[PDB]
RNA sequence: CCCAUGUCCAGGUUGAAGGUGCGGUAAAACGCACUGGAGGACCGAACCCACGUACGUUGAAAAGUGCGGGGAUGAGGUGUG
RNA sequence: UAGUCGGGACCUAAGCCGAGGCCGAUAGGCGUAGGCGAUGGACAACAGGUUGAUAUUCCUGUACCAGUUGUUUUUGUUUG
RNA sequence: UCUCGUUAAGGAACUCGGCAAAAUGACCCCGUAACUUCGGGAGAAGGGGUGCUGACUUCGGUCAGCCGCAGUGAAUAGGCCCAAGCGACUGUUUAUCAAAAACACAGGUCUCUGCAAAAUCGUAAGAUGAAGUAUAGGGGCUGACGCCUGCCCGGUGCUGGA
RNA sequence: GGGAGACUUGAGUGCAGAAGAGGAGAGUGGAAUUCCAUGUGUAGCGGUGAAAUGCGUAGAUAUAUGGAGGAACACCAGUGGCGAAGGCGGCUCUCUGGUCUGUAACUGACGCUGAGGCUCGAAAGCGUGGGGAGCAAACAGGAUUAGAUACCCUGGUAGUCCACGCCGUAAACGAUGAGUGCUAAGUGUUGGAGGGUUUCCGCCCUUCAGUGCUGCAGCAAACGCAUUAAGCACUCCGCCUGGGGA
RNA sequence: GCCUAAGGUGGGAUAGAUGAUUGGGGUGAAGUCGUAACAAGGUAGCCGUAUCGGAAGGUGCGGCUGGAUCACCUCCU
RNA sequence: GGAGGUAUGACAA
């Protein structure tokens, strides 16, 4: 939802107007991944959509690796807020 | 769900049981309990009239409201309960006026559902209506055969029936066995199928468990003597050695129909099955 | 054989499901510990049974005894009616 | 040798009997109300002493349960 | 003759057959194969230790010493292993010559049964089945599990037709 | 290569749009087949190269009216579309993936490939429980034939369908791994974008991403490929080393 | 008295030899049965899978053209 | 015109 997306963007934006950044993208990808997991458990035969879920997961992983290699302080701050591992 | 026991023993090997997940309590309603002695297949003459019955666990009868003729108030489902006397589960319902009853638990029944009975009840699972008020194509259970007598058909776990049409004062119904017949339109039925559908999949596992469930062993006629059974006698194992297999009383056991050939209900049975 | 109602089974052993923690993972499956205490489960008295053998065979006994033997929470034993 | 133990004057289970009733050559069979029926429920005292032989039964001490008569004390007499 | 104890050398040569007896036996520790349904097989097997007295202890031992032929010093507590048949298994049975490969069994399958069910006891009434209702109840056969279960409907039965 | 900065083109986010048999779930529509019931009706019907088996006077086929049930979705429909591939075609709704085009607000190389692992994976097949119209291994009968365990005919079970769990293989093919950049043209078509005309409709041009055909340079043993390369290059992976035995 | 070579016992691990019998495979100038493939090979062939049959093979289901011939529309020269 | 789609037959010579 564009409303839920924007409100997550504002909560995690590194500054005013920041749509693109590891924190914003990862957080939006985090609620996208959670919602698609709920869909997945209800529709266990929807293999085509599951592939979209997996690509979202790999993109989130890649952005997390970039954030960790770039600023470990930010990386730790973010994963706590989103409750990642 | 069905839980499969690990083979910790040969008795436990291949055995399965229900996990009773849908059962919400094990405290039956005292007011609705009545005593039943185990008849063990013996009639008022004290003779065994039905073989292979007796022993096993003690049971208290739960008075089930099969009639579902209290139409004034709705009944809220309080519990899904185990009933030792039937394959289905039962639901304790509290009528708003304080009358407590047990009903058969339909598939999909949930604690908290508000059920109604009567001509004006909605077509919802657990509601009971006269068959004349039930639209064609509806899955039903607990069908009474006579007005006010109470549900008699389609009561075992997982069973269901379907309304096919209305002709005259009769409703065309497909029963669980596949038979299609007419039921008096003033007879009531409950919407839905009977729950505990998984009941049929249980692997009893061991002889003792059947004994718990009040089944005494069956002895095959072929290993009796001739004075006990038409299949008795002979040296070593033997074949049937007769025209057709028969019961202990000489009645053919494969294919021979036993329904009365002059049954009154024959006029009401449209298409038989089983 | 069954019905109703009572009652009996020394003492040990094993460690099922489930649960918890920590690993593992996107989440999982899953791995490891701990806990948990299942079973016509194991060893073994009482109790029930009756597999071998000797003896007995005008018997201690119209079927037993001795030495061993099987079951021993169960499809169990047993009392009363 | 017992108000207190066990049983009855309490209760019901299986089962049994069964007013009318239903069924049936006779005889009788079944069965409702109603009962009977413990192996279960309920239920008030104990320790010691004593005899050759009985004792939670007798005796000593100290109790408890149900009820009776009387005395005093309170409160209620028909909006009780 | 019975019941019991010990026997040189040999050690199953006995015998239908190791029948009977002998041997094993407790606890702790090391260790433990094929195969498997992954639970098991296991207490597999095969080995070691066990008394007493001090010292020392993390309380289980350790070190040291001591005595005997022998230390669960007596009594009471598995003999084991390899392989084949049959039955899956725990159970059951010929009270009093047969305990088994027989019965039962969970599982399989067929078939009957729409409820005043079929089935059974009864002349009947009345009962059991059931205060159950086709995922239920009766009957026949098979007999855990795994892989499977071919051909024949002329005959005989059953079912339907008419 | 390491370290500290800076950058916006690659990559991604935002904003604005575009198309779609992409997937999953739950419903639902008509045509047709079969069966069933009822009229009408009378001796054939069906089938082949030719026949017969088969069905039919116990009333067929045909025809009319209905009922049941299953499966597949005529036209639209198209080197058309979508998807990683396998694949996806009636309609409706719910949930859901991806792609494409503008914009240039944001991040600032976050990228590519990817052994091992994981996931998906036509059809047949397997397990449990349903369903079963049509079709049809097996199988039966009729033919053909020297023989026919075939092709043909009449039947017909599994299977084909659904749920759930296995299987993990196909000339699973473009018989062409993925990413990137570069290197004549012509002409279709699908979805976009921008402008110049056109009263609109549309035409004209520019462009992005697909999808085809034709064709230079170059490449190739040849066949052929040719901006959707098999050309010219760089990165990473898979794989090959005579045939048979395998 | 500790350590310890050799020796003994025990249960496993591993390598070669050998074994009634058994399996497919290769070879063998001129054996028997059929004719499956190559032409449209006389039922187009092949791939995977299933099932059946003396045998090649047959049949079903899906797939491929690495498909002969005549008949269409799109495309393009 | 071109393109993807709809029974038997030795051996050597
Ligand atoms: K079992
Ligand atoms: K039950
Ligand atoms: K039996
Ligand atoms: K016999
Ligand atoms: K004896
Ligand atoms: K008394
Ligand atoms: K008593
Ligand atoms: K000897
Ligand atoms: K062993
Ligand atoms: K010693
Ligand atoms: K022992
Ligand atoms: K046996
Ligand atoms: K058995
Ligand atoms: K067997
Ligand atoms: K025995
Ligand atoms: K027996
Ligand atoms: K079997
Ligand atoms: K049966
Ligand atoms: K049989
Ligand atoms: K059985
Ligand atoms: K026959
Ligand atoms: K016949
Ligand atoms: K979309
Ligand atoms: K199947
Ligand atoms: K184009
Ligand atoms: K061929
Ligand atoms: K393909
Ligand atoms: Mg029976
Ligand atoms: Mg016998
Ligand atoms: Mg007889
Ligand atoms: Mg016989
Ligand atoms: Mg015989
Ligand atoms: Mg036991
Ligand atoms: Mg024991
Ligand atoms: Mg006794
Ligand atoms: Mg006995
Ligand atoms: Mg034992
Ligand atoms: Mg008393
Ligand atoms: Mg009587
Ligand atoms: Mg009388
Ligand atoms: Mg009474
Ligand atoms: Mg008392
Ligand atoms: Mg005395
Ligand atoms: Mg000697
Ligand atoms: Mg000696
Ligand atoms: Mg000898
Ligand atoms: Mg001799
Ligand atoms: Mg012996
Ligand atoms: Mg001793
Ligand atoms: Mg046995
Ligand atoms: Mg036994
Ligand atoms: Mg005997
Ligand atoms: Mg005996
Ligand atoms: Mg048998
Ligand atoms: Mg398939
Ligand atoms: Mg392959
Ligand atoms: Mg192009
Ligand atoms: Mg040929
Ligand atoms: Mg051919
Ligand atoms: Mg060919
Ligand atoms: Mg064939």
């Amino acid at each position: 939802s564009q409303e839920r997306k924007n409100e997550i963007i504002k909560e995690y934006a590194r500054h005013e107007g920041d749509t693109g950044s590891p924190e914003v993208q990862i957080a939006v990808l985090t609620e996208d991944i959670n919602q698609l997991n709920e869909h997945a458990r209800t529709h266990k035969k929807d293999h085509h959509s599951y592939r979209g879920l997996m690509k979202k997961i790999g993109h989130r992983r890649n952005l997390l690796a970039y954030l960790r290699k770039t600023d470990i302080q930010r990386y730790r701050e973010l994963i706590q807020r989103l409750g990642l591992r | 769900a069905i839980k499969k026991y690990k083979p910790t023993t040969n008795g436990r090997r291949n055995m399965t049981s229900s996990d009773f997940a849908e059962i919400t309590t094990s405290t039956p309603e005292k007011s609705l309990l009545q005593p039943l002695k185990n008849n063990a297949g013996r009639n008022n003459n004290g003779r065994i009239t039905v073989r292979h019955q007796g022993g096993g666990h003690k049971r208290q009868y739960r008075v089930i409201d099969f009639k579902r003729n209290k139409d004034n108030v709705a009944a809220v489902v309080k519990t899904i309960e185990y009933d030792p006397n039937r394959s289905a589960n039962i639901a304790l319902v509290h009528y708003e006026d304080g009358v407590k009853a047990y009903i058969l638990a339909p598939k999909g029944l949930e604690v908290g559902m508000r059920l109604v009975s009567g001509p004006e009840a909605d077509i919802k699972v657990g509601n009971a209506l006269p068959l004349e008020n039930i639209p064609v194509g509806t899955v039903i259970h607990n069908i009474e055969m006579k007005p006010g007598k109470g549900g008699q058909l389609i009561r075992s776990a997982g069973t269901s029936a379907q309304v096919l049409g209305k002709e005259g004062k009769y409703v065309l119904i497909r029963l669980n066995s596949g038979e299609v017949r007419m039921i008096l339109a003033t007879c009531r039925a409950t919407i839905g199928s009977v729950g505990n559908e998984q009941h049929e999949l249980i692997n009893i596992g061991k002889a003792g468990r059947s004994r718990w469930m009040r089944k005494r062993p069956t002895v095959r006629g072929s290993v009796m003597n001739p004075n006990d059974h038409p299949h008795g006698g002979g040296e070593g194992k033997t074949p049937i050695g007769r025209k057709a297999p028969v019961s202990p009383w000489g009645q053919p056991a494969i294919g021979y129909k036993t329904r009365n050939k002059k049954a009154k209900s024959d006029k009401l049975i449209v298409r038989r099955r089983t």
